[PDB]
C-alpha cells in the first residue's frame, strides 16, 4: 500500500536552513505529483510546493518562493524540501502529499503523510518546570501547570493513564518569553481528596525530560 | 497567491440535519476545485475532486457542485462521524486553499464551572507568579474572562487557550493564565476572576487571599 | 529608412520564428485549453516575388514542448505535445 | 525538449518580427504590384493565457522602406512606402 | 539578364509597306517594354513605351501591342525616315535590350562593279602585301568573295567591311582584304578575286600578276 | 534643351579602370532616372546601368556586376560611370540616358547624351600608313575606274578621310575599319570616277587621325 513518511522536522533559528525529507513507497515518485502541505498550529491549510519529477516541473506558493525548493531523488523514491532564510512564521506541521492519476487534476491530494512539526524560534531545549494546581476548600478542580518548555509539543496523562474522564488537557501558549505553557485539569470528587493520589504525568520528548507531580491539598 | 474565502467559517449542526458550505475563487471559469476533510491532529482526506466527483469510498452523503469562481459541498444527512474542518481547494496555479469550515456539534446552553488557582510556594522562588482560572464544560464558545485585582481589571498580562469540542458532552473548556512578577505579586491582596457567558444570569467570580 | 536590397534579403522567403495557435496545430484535440495556449514555432514565412513560385518547405522536422493541458471543470496537468518546425525553405513552382 | 517556463516565457505577447503583405496593409492600392510583395515589421504577436484579455498595441510608430512599385503592363519604379510598427505590446480586455 | 528575341533580325521593305515587327521577352505576365529607334552615327530615339503609348512627337504611323511575354511593333505606312534599327528592351529588373531589327530599303537588284587592287611598292618595302577587292553598289547584301593565289582558294588570311545601304541608290558596297607577309608575296604569281552574287549569271573574276 | 554631356572617353589597358562622366543640364538629376548604355562596334545596344540618386538605388546588368559602379554627385549635377578590371569586349561607344517623368517606367529612355568611345586593349596609339589604291591601267575607255586609299595600321580609332578636301563626294565609300590581330585597325575609302579623267584630274585623300594627331594627304595616280 501506498506510503509517505515524512522526516527531518525540529529546530531551526531564524535566517537558517533546514531540509525536509518524504520517503515514499507503494509507487513511482518519478512518474507522480508530489506536494508539500504545511499547516501552522490552530491555523488552516496551506499549500506550499509541487513536483512532478519527470517532467523538471516544479511550482510553488507567492509565500515561499525564492527561499523554499523542492525535489527528488528517483534512486531513494524520496522527496524534499531545503528550506532557507527562514522566518518564525513558516512555523508548521509540514505534510507531503501526492495526486494520483485516479484524478487528472494535478492537485487532488489523495494519500497523505503524518506530518512533521518543525519550530522557527531563537530559543534554545529547556525542559518545563511542571507546578501543581491544587484544589480548595461535592466537585472539584485540579491540575498541573507545565511551565518554560520549548519546542513542542508536550504530552499530559493522570496517574499513569487510569484517570482520563473529567480530564481536559489544554492548547500551548507562547509566552513572548519565547517559552511555552500549558495546563492539565481534571474534576474528581472532593470527598476522594485526601485519600486519592493524582499525580500528573508530563513528557517532553525534544528534551527527554520526564516529570511526575503529585497534586495535594 | 490566489485568494480562496469559505463561507461560513464555522457552523452549528446536529445529526441528520442538510449542510452547505460555499467557496469563493479568484480564477478562470475553467479552473476546478478539491474538498478534503481533516479532523484534528490528523491529515486531511480528500473528498471530492473535479467538482462533483466521489473520491472513492467517500459515502454518497457527500456531493458536489458549482463551477468556475462558486462551489458547493453537500452534506444529506449529517452523521457522528462528518464532525470535522472542511477545506476547498483550486485545481490551478498556485493551487491555493481556503481557510477552513469548521461544523462543531450543537448542544443546548450550559454554565461554565469556574475555579481559582493561586501559585505554588514552589513557583514563586522562581521569581515568576502564574495565576490561572478555569472554565469547565460550557457551551456555546463564546466566554470573557477577566483579571480584576483589587477591582483593578487588567490587560496585556494574561494568556488564554481553549480545548476541542468534548467527545462525551459536546462543551468546551477554557485555562486564562495571568502572568505577574515576584514583587507585583507581593504588592496587592485580592485577586479575582470574572466570566461573562450566555448560560449566567450575570457575571460569576471566583477569588482569594495570600 | 530601408534600403530596397536590406528590405528584399530580409522579406525573401525563408524559416521564420512564428506564433502558432495550439489548437490550430491540433483541430480535433476539443477536451483541452492550453497554457500557454500558443507556442514558438519556425514555420516559413515572407515572399517569392514571382508570378510562378511559392514559398514551402523542404526539410521539417519535430519539437516536443512541456504544455499544461487543461481540462476544463476538472483539473490540469502538465503534459508534452509535438509541433511541425520547418528547417529548410524554398522557392517553388506552384 | 522545451520546458514548459521557456515556452510560456517566449511565446508570450510581444513584439515580433512578422512577414505581412503589403496589399494587405493597404487595400486601395489596386493599381500596383509591389516587389517585394510582404516586409519585415515588428508587431505583436503571441498569446495572453486568458480569455479576459487579448494581445494589442501600446506604443507605436512608422518605418519607411523602399518598395519597387509595378503598374502592370506599364512599367515600375522605385518608391518609399510607410508601413506601422508596435514598439511595446501588452494584454488587456474588452 | 533577362531573355529578349526580336523577329526578324533585318527585313526589306519598299515605302508605303505596313511592317512588323515583334519582340519576346522571358518576363512576368505584367511586366512590358519600350520600343527605340537608332539611325548609324547617332543616339537612340525613344519611340513607345508601356507597350502601346506613343511618346510625344512621334508619328502615329508608329504603334504597339500585346503585354508580358510579346509585344509587336507595327508601322502602318513605312516613310523614307523609317528605315533605320528597331530595339524593344524590357521595362522589367533588368532592362535587357533585345538585339534589334534592322529596316532597310527594298530595290531592284544591281550586280557589283569588282575592282582588284595590288599592294602598292611602298607598303611592300616594310614587309607586307595588302590585296584589296572592291565590290561596288550592289543589292541585295549579300555577296560572296574568295581569293585565288596562283588557283589555290585562300582561307583565314583574309577580312571583310560593308558600308551602310547608301542614301541615294540604297546599294551596298564591300572591301576585302588579303594580307600576306611579303614573302610569301613574292613566292606567287595570280592574283584573284572571286565574286558570286545574285546580279550575276556567273561568277566575275578580277585579277592581276605581279 | 535637355542636354547630357559624356566625357572621360579614351584608352585602357585589360585589368585596367576608367571613369566616365555625365555632365546634365536643364534638368535637376538628383530626383531622376540616370541610365548608361553601350554600344559595341557594329553592334546592339546593352543596357548596362541605372542609378536613381534621390533614393540611392543602383541596378545592374549581369555582364557587369562586381566591376562597374554608377554613382552621382548631386552638386555637380554629374552621374558616373567607374569601371574597374576592363576587358577587351568592354570595348564601345558608352551612352549616358534618361529616363523622364513622361513615363511612369524607370527605363523609358527619352533622352541620350552624344556617347564617347572607351577602347580596352593593350596596343599603344599610332598613326596609319595611308597606301595608294591605283586606278588600273586596264580601266574601261567608257570610263568607270576605281581608286582609294588603304588606311592601315592605325590604333585606336577613329579615322577620318575626305577626297580633294570635301569637294569630291559622289562615288566615295569609305569603309567601317576592321581590327587586324596585330591589335591594330584599317581600313579603305575608295571612289570611282571616269577613266578619261585619270591623268587629267588629281585625287588626294584627306587622312586626319585625331588621337594621334596625324594628318596625311596621299594623291593617289595611275
Amino acid at each position: 500500500e501506498v506510503q509517505l513518511v515524512e522526516s527531518g522536522g525540529g529546530l531551526v533559528q531564524p535566517g537558517g536552513s533546514l531540509r525536509l525529507s518524504c520517503a515514499a513507497s507503494g509507487f513511482d515518485i518519478y512518474d507522480d505529483d508530489i506536494h508539500w502541505v504545511r499547516q501552522a498550529p490552530g491555523k488552516g491549510l496551506e499549500w506550499v510546493a509541487y513536483i512532478a519529477p519527470s517532467y523538471g516541473y516544479t511550482d510553488y506558493a507567492d509565500s515561499v518562493k525564492g527561499r523554499f525548493t523542492i525535489s527528488a531523488d528517483t534512486s531513494k523514491n524520496t522527496a524534499y524540501l531545503q528550506m532557507n532564510s527562514l522566518r518564525a512564521e513558516d512555523t508548521a506541521v509540514y505534510y507531503c502529499s501526492r495526486s494520483s492519476d485516479a484524478s487528472y487534476s494535478y492537485s487532488a491530494m489523495d494519500y497523505w503523510g503524518q506530518g512533521t512539526l518543525v519550530t522557527v524560534s531563537s530559543a534554545s531545549t529547556k525542559g518545563p518546570s511542571v507546578f501543581p494546581l491544587a484544589p480548595s476548600s461535592g466537585t472539584a478542580a485540579l491540575g498541573c501547570l507545565v511551565k518554560d518548555y520549548f519546542p513542542e509539543p508536550v504530552t499530559v496523562s493522570w496517574n499513569s493513564g487510569a484517570l482520563t474522564s473529567g480530564v481536559h488537557t489544554f492548547p500551548a501558549v507562547l509566552q513572548s518569553s519565547g517559552l511555552y505553557s500549558l495546563s492539565s485539569v481534571v474534576t474528581v470528587p472532593s470527598s476522594s481528596l485526601g485519600t486519592q493520589t493524582y499525580i500528573c504525568n508530563v513528557n517532553h520528548k525534544p528534551s527527554n525530560t520526564k516529570v511526575d507531580k503529585k497534586v495535594e491539598p | 497567491d490566489i485568494q480562496m474565502t469559505q463561507s461560513p467559517s464555522s457552523l452549528s449542526a446536529s445529526v441528520g440535519d442538510r449542510v452547505t458550505i460555499t467557496c469563493r475563487a479568484s480564477q478562470a471559469s475553467y479552473s476546478s476545485v478539491a474538498w478534503y476533510q481533516q479532523k484534528p491532529g490528523k491529515a486531511p482526506k480528500l473528498l471530492i475532486y473535479a467538482a462533483s466527483y466521489l473520491y472513492s469510498g467517500v459515502p454518497s452523503r457527500f456531493s458536489g457542485s458549482g463551477s468556475g469562481t462558486d462551489f458547493t459541498l453537500t452534506i444529506s444527512s449529517l452523521q457522528p462521524e462528518d464532525f470535522a474542518t472542511y477545506y476547498c481547494q483550486s485545481s490551478a496555479s498556485p493551487a491555493t486553499f481556503g481557510q477552513g469550515t469548521k461544523v462543531e456539534i450543537k448542544r443546548t446552553v450550559a454554565a461554565p464551572s469556574v475555579f481559582i488557582f493561586p501559585p505554588s510556594d514552589e513557583q514563586l522562588k522562581s521569581g515568576t507568579a502564574s495565576v490561572v482560572c478555569l472554565l469547565n464544560n460550557f457551551y456555546p464558545r463564546e466566554a470573557k474572562v477577566q483579571w480584576k485585582v483589587d477591582n483593578a481589571l487588567q490587560s496585556g498580562n494574561s494568556q488564554e487557550s481553549v480545548t476541542e469540542q468534548d467527545s462525551k458532552d459536546s462543551t468546551y473548556s477554557l485555562s486564562s493564565t495571568l502572568t505577574l512578577s515576584k514583587a507585583d505579586y507581593e504588592k496587592h491582596k485580592v485577586y479575582a476572576c470574572e466570566v461573562t457567558h450566555q448560560g449566567l444570569s450575570s457575571p460569576v467570580t471566583k477569588s482569594f487571599n495570600r | 529608412v530601408v534600403k530596397f536590397m536590406d528590405v528584399y534579403q530580409r522579406s525573401y522567403c525563408h524559416p521564420i520564428e512564428t506564433l502558432v495557435d495550439i489548437f490550430q496545430e491540433y483541430p480535433d484535440e476539443i477536451e483541452y485549453i492550453f497554457k500557454p495556449s500558443c507556442v514558438p514555432l519556425m514555420r516559413c514565412g515572407g515572399c517569392c516575388n514571382d508570378e510562378g513560385l511559392e514559398c514551402v518547405p523542404t526539410e521539417e522536422s519535430n519539437i516536443t514542448m512541456q504544455i499544461m493541458r487543461i481540462k476544463p471543470h476538472q483539473g490540469q496537468h502538465i503534459g508534452e505535445m509535438s509541433f511541425l518546425q520547418h528547417n529548410k525553405c524554398e522557392c517553388r513552382p506552384k
